[PDB]
RNA sequence: AGGAUAGUGGCCUACCAUGGUUUCAACGGGUAACGGGGAAUAAGGGUUCGAUUCCGGAGAGGGAGCCUGAGAAACGGCUACCACAUCCAAGGAAGGCAGCAGGCGCGCAAAUUACCCAAUCCUAAUUCAGGGAGGUAGUGACAAUAAAUAACGAUACAGGGCCCAUUCGGGUCUUGUAAUUGGAAUGAGUACAAUGUAAAUACCUUAACGAGGAACAAUUGGAGGGCAAGUCUGGUGCCAGCAGCCGCGGUAAUUCCAGCUCCAAUAGCGUAUAUUAAAGUUGUUGCAGUUAAAAAGCUCGUAGUUGAACUUUGGGCCCGGUUGGCC
RNA sequence: GGACUUUUACUUUGAAAAAAUUAGAGUGUUCAAAGCAGGCGUAUUGCUCGAAUAUAUUAGCAUGGAAUAAUAGAAUAGGACG
């Protein structure tokens, strides 16, 4: 006996497994954004479906309804924060009309790619997994990170890593040691 | 790193309020050596079967093993 | 219906087939790399777009 | 008026009418009469262990000429006799006799599958060794 | 009316009366039925599940009875009977794991005979002792979360523009292809340490070691249609076998056994059973009933369902709220 | 405080409907599932925001409305006012 931990799954498999159009779109997204799984796209579609369900439940109501005002302004703020929704679009209909790519463009992987530092989304993914960036001066090794539009300026290489400095690295040290012992 | 810290006004206060495992970590006190838990329990249950101190039936079994 | 028969021929073809061992190939990439490979093989490379963008066609 | 009563105090009629017309279904009837627990050589279970008695060369239904390499199985919990199909090329040669096999259904909810008349189950294991594995030569069968 | 009870009361007794429930489903039977909070799936309505972390109830192998106490019809408390069964120097004695571990069986089907009271809390004469309650670790692919298995160049090819617009001369820049080759990066995994902890183990940190492929090598299913992806090769030849359904196989198999290639999901994938959606194939929303299944042979009629219209309307006068609107 | 006082159904509002779960607000678990944390200073002595809200049938409770649908009233006047 103890209070149970709560858990939820974050993705939903599509009903039709083999739909060439959907497969093509999914693989195009995966190639454009450097993904290993359709599960990532399913997860983003799941989040977007929840957001859209909420927005529909609110839009069915009256405007000046306190629940609508409160929760809709909160949703809009929470999306404008991550930049999934522009500050030009704050009317709760563009929320419904957003996209999957609007979310998928805010991942730290493609955001690294945009802010130089990787010259490829796959290079960015491996750089993240290999600890060679810091969002503030905090290290992250997760591509799915959803930058908040204020950390975008603070993204940079990590101090305790090569490309930020203070040590070359394992293979470089081995090569320099081979070179130095050969110098003898 | 982030942790919690306490600083007492004296050492007797610390030795009366802090736990013994933490005083042992700091080397102020010594961890009293203890028999294992199920060993203590077995001993308690063996004693539960004895009424009194034990000397009477001790000398009695000493006498009666010759019988 | 008849439940009996002749159980002698069990495994006929599986036994008759000449065994052919797999050719050792370079390992394929696994994960994000394989998705990159597929994206290239399909979209930026139009490798086989005869009429209908076939994927595993026959040599002709 | 489309038959059914529409009145605002006519819900009991609708309820009991539904009960009867639900008995007209198949799944509801099987679920409530308890046919699985009372019949259906398993006990409404997914799988069942049994002892092999005999190997069989059941002939296929038409149009199809073939022999399907089944076995007779006495179930341990019920004692019921059951015909089961050994699915693969040559896998009857791992089921010699007096084996303790595990049976599953085939997938048709108790019906018979294809050109195989009268069998509703398939063998999944012999002595706990996974016919698939034995056929792909991943594992070998015990001595006894 | 009395007795009994802590108290009400047919709870029990004496006397008396003849009542009480029932097609608005009594009573009886079944439940693979503890009930709820809730769970799965759900456009909406709904269907199914709910032994199981909380609440209530019941039980301690089956029955019954009872001591003690504020409180038990108590079972890690007694008494007896039944059934199981232990030790005996056969006279007798002692038993209750549906508490924690663990073991036989049952089976499709489920973990260590481990450490500790440091935390949460409880009991006690009580800060101090105890607590298999509880926590800690071990087994653990029940389910869930995040997420490695490679990344970037320089050379050898095949593109598209722009400078020369001097034959086919150079090519600057480009997107892919390689029995090309380079140096970088990294963690899985070892491990001084420290942290962590009741003490350990792990996590998070971190010296030193720890990638170049014949290594640190990702499977699971499938390629006729439904339903992503072969009319390629070899073998068999209504045989073996595949195939949820339709179907394949009878000497040129796109379906079997294999090789190659390809496709789908991917540290997960498949199979079985059950259930939900699909299913407007349960139909309140929302089925159908001439011929496809289905209008009783016809009328009357009691439980029910449904049931024509009509009774204060219209007009005015004020007050102050919410939206707006120049400003 | 009293004389009294037609009876319902219906609907509004409110209270009530344990917590966990559900939806949902805020917030560093490095993201996320989660959790209910945490954040800010001269960090020498300290200051401070929170841990919301909604849903929760039917039955019962109170409350406004009084259309819709039932119910009753003064007819051999033992009728109302006074
Ligand atoms: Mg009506
Ligand atoms: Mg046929
Ligand atoms: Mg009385
Ligand atoms: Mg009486
Ligand atoms: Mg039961
Ligand atoms: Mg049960
Ligand atoms: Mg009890
Ligand atoms: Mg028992
Ligand atoms: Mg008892
Ligand atoms: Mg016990
Ligand atoms: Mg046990
Ligand atoms: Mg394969
Ligand atoms: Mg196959
Ligand atoms: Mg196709
Ligand atoms: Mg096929
Ligand atoms: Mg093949
Ligand atoms: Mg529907
Ligand atoms: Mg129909
Ligand atoms: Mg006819
Ligand atoms: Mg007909
Ligand atoms: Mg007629
Ligand atoms: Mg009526
Ligand atoms: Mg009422």
């Amino acid at each position: 006996p103890r209070a149970p931990r709560t858990y939820s799954k974050t993705y939903s498999t599509p009903k039709r497994p083999y739909e060439s159009s959907r497969l093509d779109a999914e693989l195009k997204l995966a190639g454009e954004f450097g993904l290993k799984n359709k599960k990532e796209i399913y997860r983003i579609s799941f989040q977007l479906s929840k957001i859209r369900r909420a927005a529909r439940d609110l839009l069915t109501r009256d405007e000046k309804d306190p629940k609508r005002l409160f929760e809709g302004n909160a949703l809009i703020r929470r999306l404008v924060r991550v930049g999934v929704l522009s500050e030009d679009k704050k009317k709760l209909d563009y929320v419904l009309a957003l996209k999957v790519e609007d979310f998928l463009e805010r991942r730290l992987q493609t955001q690294v790619y945009k802010l130089g530092l990787a010259k490829s989304v796959h290079h960015a993914r491996v750089l993240i997994t290999q600890r060679h960036i810091a969002v503030g001066k905090q290290i992250v090794n997760i591509p799915s990170f959803m930058v908040r539009l204020d950390s975008e300026k603070h993204i940079d290489f990590a101090p305790t890593s090569p490309f930020g400095g203070a040590r070359p690295g394992r293979v470089a040290r081995r090569n320099a040691a081979r070179k130095a012992e050969a110098s003898g | 790193s982030v942790g919690f810290g306490l600083v007492y006004n004296s050492v007797a206060e610390a030795k009366k309020f802090e736990p013994t495992y933490r005083l042992v970590r700091y080397g102020l006190a010594e961890k009293v050596e203890k028999a294992s838990r199920q060993q203590r329990k077995q001993k308690k249950n063996r004693d539960k079967k004895i009424f009194g101190t034990g000397k009477r039936l001790a000398k009695k079994v000493a006498r009666r093993n010759a019988d | 219906a008849k439940v009996h028969g002749s159980l002698a021929r069990a495994g006929k073809v599986k036994s008759q087939t000449p065994k052919v061992e797999k050719t050792e190939k370079p390992k394929k990439p696994k994960g994000r790399a394989y998705k990159r490979l597929l994206y290239t093989r399909r979209f930026v490379n139009v490798t086989l777009v005869n009429g209908k963008r076939r994927m595993n066609p026959g040599p002709s | 008026g489309k038959g059914k009563p529409r009145g605002l105090n006519s819900a009991r009629k609708l309820r009991v009418h539904r009960r009867n017309n639900r008995w007209a279904e198949n799944n509801y009837k099987k679920r409530l009469l308890g046919t699985a627990f009372k019949s259906s050589p398993f006990g409404g279970s997914s799988h069942a262990k049994g002892i092999v008695l005999e190997k069989l060369g059941i002939e296929s239904k038409q149009p199809n000429s073939a022999i399907r390499k089944c076995v007779r199985v006495q179930l341990i919990k019920n004692g019921k006799k059951v015909t089961a199909f050994v699915p693969n090329d040559g896998c009857l040669n791992f089921v010699d006799e007096n084996d303790e096999v595990l049976l599953a259904g085939f997938g048709r909810k108790g019906k018979a599958k294809g050109d195989i008349p009268g069998v509703r189950f398939k063998v999944v294991k012999v002595s706990g060794v996974s016919l698939l594995a034995l056929w792909k030569e991943k594992k070998e069968k015990p001595r006894s």
